[PDB]
């Protein structure tokens, strides 16, 4: 199947859907259905530790949003790596799980309000001293293009095309999340592109990050979705041509 | 290639030689200055390019097979020769040290940069060991 689709290796095709597989596996919420029981043999990884090493960047955010911090701690001390570093490396993927639910009409319905509630609970919980709460703001400010790219990649506008990985939001929700991020800033500016303009090289990174994932894939639908994300970002950039993008406009 | 070029541009502009180049070159009108504005940054301390002292700086280059493999593969030959010149400690110019990632991805860049590496090697040559080799 992977050879027919065009992936040079089975690992690439299988990891293209790994986030959806992990979320669907955890959605069963049964005692026998656990991350350890996940069939890593479908991947070429021989043992569970290799699977953890190769996919922690995907598995950790799901455990964090589902509040199984004991599970990620267990993964950390079996993988023989810094638990602090493991939690830090996956920060943008977790942020695109908590942040977007604040800025879109909370408590509008009983359905989507619980996502807001659990996101707020989790975010307030990592603010404690034991977790990243001491330098959470510094980690937020330090690599802002990462959150921007990961938030952009969740774009999905409802035609007759496959849906992306499970966390996906419409464009207006992404813009609301950007507005909330800018508002939550200490100086409280109206536009995210202002703080993005503090480091002019950031525009270089984001445009590359959208470009890179555009070139790695060969599926037409995924390429079209990435092109739509690119169009959204470029339109947002052009909307702030009045003041210039910190000397990086050319 | 784009990512390697961006990394090399940042590294070169960060060093003292890049700053000194910018002081002279900013007077002239050129689109390249406009393109390179975002990558440049102002820092209190200049970028430091590490110097490693090889026990024998000549063992990497004193290989006849390295100079003439000639197995109908020009690209890997030129890449290996440029890399062998770069990984030796003979090179003294700092901006030449930062050209390895872009050399690894482009053969034309290796061909362009090899004469400069040889010239820099011979410029710092003492007792004519490098010249003889």
């Amino acid at each position: 199947v992977s050879e027919t689709f065009g992936y040079r290796r089975l690992e690439d095709f299988m990891a293209s859907h790994l986030d959806y597989l992990v979320l669907e596996w955890l959605n069963l919420q049964d005692t026998e259905y656990n991350l350890s029981s996940f069939p890593f043999i479908l991947l070429n990884y021989t043992n569970i530790e290799d699977f953890y090493r190769s996919c922690y960047k995907v598995l950790i955010p799901h455990l964090v949003i589902r509040s199984h911090f004991d599970e990620v701690k267990s993964i950390a001390n079996q993988i023989q790596e810094d638990w602090k570093s493991l939690l830090t490396d996956c920060f943008p993927k977790i942020l695109v799980n908590i942040l977007p639910y604040f800025a879109y009409e909370g408590t509008r319905d009983s359905g989507m309000a619980q996502q807001r509630e659990t996101a707020t609970k989790v975010y307030d919980m990592l603010k404690s001293e034991n977790l990243l709460g001491k330098q959470i703001d510094h980690l937020f400010i330090s690599n802002l293009p990462e959150i921007v790219v990961e938030l952009l990649m969740t774009l999905h506008e409802p035609d007759l095309d496959p849906a992306p990985n499970p966390p996906h939001f419409p464009s207006h929700v992404i813009k609301a999340t950007f507005a909330y991020i800018s508002n939550c800033h200490k100086t409280k500016l109206k536009s995210i592109l202002e703080i993005l303009s503090k480091s002019p090289d950031s525009y270089q990174k984001i445009l590359l990050a959208i470009c890179e994932q555009a070139a790695e894939t060969n599926n037409v639908y995924k390429k079209h979705r990435i092109l739509k994300i690119y169009h959204l970002f470029v339109s947002l950039l052009l909307k702030d041509i009045k003041s210039g993008l910190g000397g990086a406009w050319a | 290639v784009r990512s390697a070029a961006v990394t090399c541009l940042k590294n070169i502009l960060a060093t003292k030689t890049g700053h000194s180049f910018w002081e002279i070159y900013k007077m002239t009108t050129d689109p390249m200055l406009a393109y390179l504005q975002p990558f440049r940054t102002s820092r209190k301390k200049f970028l430091e390019v590490p110097r490693f002292d090889k026990e024998n700086p000549f063992e990497g280059l004193d290989d006849i097979n390295l100079w003439i493999p000639l197995s109908e593969n020009h690209d890997i030959w030129i890449k290996t020769l440029t890399c062998a010149f770069l990984d030796s400690g003979g090179t003294k110019c700092e901006i030449l040290q930062l050209l390895k990632p872009m050399c690894e991805v482009k053969t034309d860049f290796c061909q362009t940069v090899l004469p400069y590496l040889i010239h820099d090697i011979l410029l710092q040559d003492t007792n004519e060991s490098w010249r003889n080799l």
